[PDB]
RNA sequence: CCGGCGUCUUUUGACGAACAACUGCCCUAUCAGCCAGCGAUGGCCGUGUAGUGGACUGCCAUGGCGUUGACGGGAGCGGGGGAUUAGGGUUCGAUUCCGGAGAGGGAGCCUGAGAAAUAGCUACCACUUCUACGGAGGGCAGCAGGCGCGCAAAUUGCCCAAUGU
RNA sequence: UCUGCGCAUGGCUCAUUACAUCAGACGUAAUCUGCCGCAAAAAUCUUGCGGUCUCCGCAACAUUGGAUAACUUGGCGAAACGCCAAGCUAAUACAUGAACCAACCGGAUGUUCUCUGUUCCGGCGGCAGGGCAACCUGCUGCCAUGGGACGUCCAGCGAAUGAAUG
């Protein structure tokens, strides 16, 4: 059982430094995996800057002033992965974490009624006792009584105001879809095709807007909406389009002349 | 029903543990083996089931066709080195390793053991396909899906 | 009197279950009378030396309990009553004690 | 202690493994439980899963089942006739999975006679039913041959199924 | 009338634990045959384990590996990486990160979800400390520090403010 | 001081070690998993009072029981992260135990009566005659592809076995 983590062996999507400190926090197990998560203390301290020190993050959280999933937390360490709404009511602000283009955690700011919306990808379906069907998700949530049309790897729109599931969205056909992991993170596009290799990983080919096709694993597909004009949730800072190295450098210079 | 003593030589008997075939019925009479109760299992990666498994008699608990033994990640190919042993064959893979300094390849072979289903009995020099199953002996991890 | 416990001239306790007129070394669990309850981790035994059940001339001290009481009073014991340290902290016990 | 490992064993090349590691508690044999006949005695052991498993000693009763009719009743284990593994086992009347055995047979008899509202149910069940001959002869006498299809050495319960024609005819001839 | 904690059992994601395998790895033939009484290779039935398995019992079969270097011996914790090189290469890796193993030498064990733990236990052996000698203890390859050793290596300091648990 | 949780992680050291260990890729449909997250939960005849046989009748925020440390008292031993007796008294420690509240789902059925099959190929029960006691003949009553009404027993989760489904 591991209870310690070193800064280098920790993700640098948390944007820790080589120098200053030796350890990084190992979060308590929860909805999300160690690599894909970002621990509370990291967010509050290094990004939002409502804390300058570890101890100050305990001060805020133990007390309680912070909610995720609309539930208040007294937890110092807790995962925050993907499609999680966090709300600090003291500020009155609602963040929705996502994957920004270029592999960065996005923190995107939402209207208040969008922060009751959430999207969870389904992993398995199975029948449990009493013939009661269950969809188990990638956040470990159990949706009792899902629709009879549910399949593995589809999204379920999930009301956090009161817990239930309205209409689903499938991974079928061309639909607006975004990537999770694999270093095509936050890049958005239509499904062009879904290749099958049975007994092995199923490739899928995505085509983003303004062309430039590419390939990513089925496992890394996470649906957004029916269409780009039917999206239920906001996009991060960049729209889900990447640009060439040359153009990055060019634009960096142009703005620096101001 | 009645015994088939062609199969049996054991002090334990042998039965198929998946499905009861020991029920007495006249529905196993006036038929070679087709009307007799069997268990059959598809392998869904494109390995078509033989006739033999489906209609057969043979009782084996270490082949995927008449047992709950399953086919998983790895699938490899290789020839027949020897047919020796009972329900166990010996496969020889051969491939090429590369050495950077001399910019030249070398031949290196893995001599491996496998559990050959009593359905198949390939001759020396034939090529075999073999899947990834749970351990079955000390050395044996594989099973014979198909034969060329 | 009923005999109860007592010790060797090396402080080592007598044990009712052990039978010896001598001292032997034995495995002694935490809950036994050779090793204290509160020492060490959960689920343990040690090796302590101690004395059996049978008495001899190696006894420094012997502890008893009065069962039947003679016609000759002995000071500090049958001439003296000492009250309870604490009364009951359970509800229902107060109802049995004052019979209310 | 006792271990289950390939690291005290010869390789396929006839060579010998060399060690660098002291044995784990993950790998861990324990001594075999001996289930016989006589008064039931059950000694638990704690296992790695955080739960207990029960060592059957001396089970003289089992929960037995009759094939084809989808039933079962308890009855008393009397004798062991046969076993695949050894003759030695049979003589001590040890009970381990796939021993042929002998049972009281009484409840099965009782049941099969029940197999005015009642009366016509019987006549319907008598119809489209038959039984093997070698079965019924034994079942008349009040003894039967069965197999113990649960492992009693790690559950401390002995359950068995009753032999039917195809398989019965084999074990019979081995005696 | 409502709120916040706490707990039993069941259920499955996560954090991990435990197995298995595809491919790769220094020198040596003045090391060429190696393996099966007591398991070597496999089949059959059981036993055991959290679980698969010659892991183990019984029965049966006679196999398994080798000049594409088995087997034995010598040197060595493994990798990421360091040094040097126009290129190809050459050489190093005890050591910050990751993985494995160990706590004087060995073995056995309890508890626990997880240990064959060693600033936990039991025994033996090599050492070693107290005792009015009836007995009782000790394990720095944790930080300082001492002795020994060798060409060779720091203070018996201050602090939980920071970074983590 | 009892109780709960952690102390198996970090730290330090390279002795063993070449189909070992490790690195990249891969499987565990062959398994375990505290803390954490999202969740699930309808078995349970109990409590109190009155009479009274260990039996009934009522009533229903359920009104449960018994010890052990610190402590006190006597102490022991050269010393010991060595220990003893007696008296105390706690619980989210330990041991008991929840009717009513209570939905829904079936099977086994009963010597309960109500419709019923306007007939005879069959069965069962009773009586009479003959009998080799195996059996036959005659007569009477009931049932035969049916559903209601009423009574009784088993029914939950987890685990074992057989059978059906998947």
């Amino acid at each position: 059982t591991k209870k310690h983590l070193k800064r280098l062996y920790a993700p640098k999507d948390w944007m820790l430094s080589k120098l200053t400190g030796v350890f990084a926090p190992r979060p308590r197990a929860g909805p999300h995996k160690l690599r894909e998560c970002m621990t509370l203390m990291i967010i509050i301290r290094n990004r939002l800057k409502y804390a300058l020190n570890a101890a100050e993050a305990q001060m805020i959280l133990r007390q309680g002033l912070v909610c995720v999933d609309g539930k208040p937390r007294k937890d110092t360490k807790y995962p925050v992965g993907f499609m999680d709404v966090v709300e600090i009511p003291r500020t009155g602000d609602r963040f929705r974490i996502l994957y920004d283009v270029k592999g960065r955690f996005a923190l995107v700011k939402v209207g208040e009624a969008e922060g009751n919306i959430k999207l969870l990808k389904v992993e398995n379906v199975y029948t449990s006792t009493g013939r009661i069907p269950v969809a188990m998700t990638h956040d470990g949530h159990r949706i009792r009584y899902p629709d009879p049309r549910t399949h593995r790897g589809d999204t379920l729109v999930y009301n956090l105001k009161e817990k239930k599931v309205v209409d689903l969205i499938k991974s079928s056909n061309g639909k607006v879809v975004m990537v999770t992991g694999g270093a095509n993170r936050g890049r958005i596009g239509e499904i062009m095709s879904i290749e099958r290799h049975p007994g092995a990983f199923d490739i899928a080919r995505l085509k983003d807007a303004a062309g430039h096709e590419f390939a990513t694993r089925a496992s890394n597909i996470f649906v957004i909406g029916k269409d780009m004009q039917s999206v239920p949730v906001t996009l991060p800072k960049q729209q889900g389009l990447r640009i060439n190295v040359i153009q990055e450098r060019e634009e960096k210079l142009i703005a620096a002349e101001a | 029903h009645s015994v088939d003593l062609t199969l049996q030589h054991e002090k334990a008997y042998q039965r198929q543990t998946a499905v009861n075939e020991n029920s007495h019925n006249p529905n196993k009479k006036h038929v070679n083996m087709s009307g007799h109760i069997r268990y059959s299992k598809k392998i869904g990666l494109g390995f078509k089931t033989p006739k033999s498994a489906i209609n057969g008699k043979y009782i084996d608990r270490k082949c995927p066709f008449t047992s709950d033994v399953s086919i998983r990640g790895r699938i490899l190919r290789g020839v027949v080195h020897s047919t020796k042993m009972k329900r166990s064959i010996v496969i020889r893979r051969d491939y090429l390793h590369f050495i950077r300094k001399y910019q030249r390849y070398q031949k290196r072979h893995r001599s491996l053991t496998v559990h050959c289903s009593p359905c198949f009995d390939p001759k020396p020099g034939d090529e075999v396909i073999v899947g990834q199953c749970r351990p079955l002996s000390k050395t044996i991890r594989y099973n014979v899906l198909e034969v060329v | 009197f009923k005999l109860q416990g007592g010790s060797d001239k090396q402080g080592f306790p007598m044990v009712q279950g052990v039978m010896a007129p001598s001292r032997v070394s034995l495995l002694v669990k935490r809950g036994a009378v050779g090793f204290n309850t509160f020492r060490g981790y959960q689920g343990e035994r040690r090796r302590k030396s101690l004395r059996g059940c049978i008495l001899a001339s190696d006894i420094a001290v012997l502890n008893v309990v009065i069962v039947k009481t003679g016609e000759q009073p002995i000071e500090g014991v049958t001439d003296v009553s000492v009250p309870r340290r604490l009364g009951p902290k359970r509800a229902n016990k107060i109802r049995k004690l004052f019979n209310l | 202690g006792i271990v289950r490992s390939r690291l005290h064993k010869r390789k396929i090349t006839g060579g010998k493994t060399k060690i660098h590691r002291k044995r784990m508690k993950a790998e861990l044999g324990r001594l075999p439980a001996h289930t016989k006949l006589g008064a039931r005695r059950v000694s638990p052991v704690r296992a790695r899963g955080g739960n207990f498993k029960l060592r059957g000693l001396r089970l003289d009763t089992g929960n037995f089942a009759w094939s084809t009719e989808a039933i079962a009743q308890r009855a008393r284990i009397l004798d062991v006739v046969y076993n695949a593994t050894s003759n030695e086992l049979v003589r001590t009347k040890t009970l381990v999975k796939n021993c042929i055995v002998v049972v009281d047979a009484a409840p099965f008899k009782l049941w099969y006679a029940k197999h005015d509202e009642l009366k016509r149910k019987w006549m319907l069940r008598r119809e489209n039913h038959k039984i093997e001959k070698a079965v019924a002869d034994q079942l008349k006498e009040g003894r039967l041959l069965a197999r113990i299809t649960s492992r009693p050495g790690q559950t401390a319960r002995a359950d068995g199924a009753l032999l039917e024609g195809a398989e019965l005819q084999f074990y019979l001839k081995k005696l």
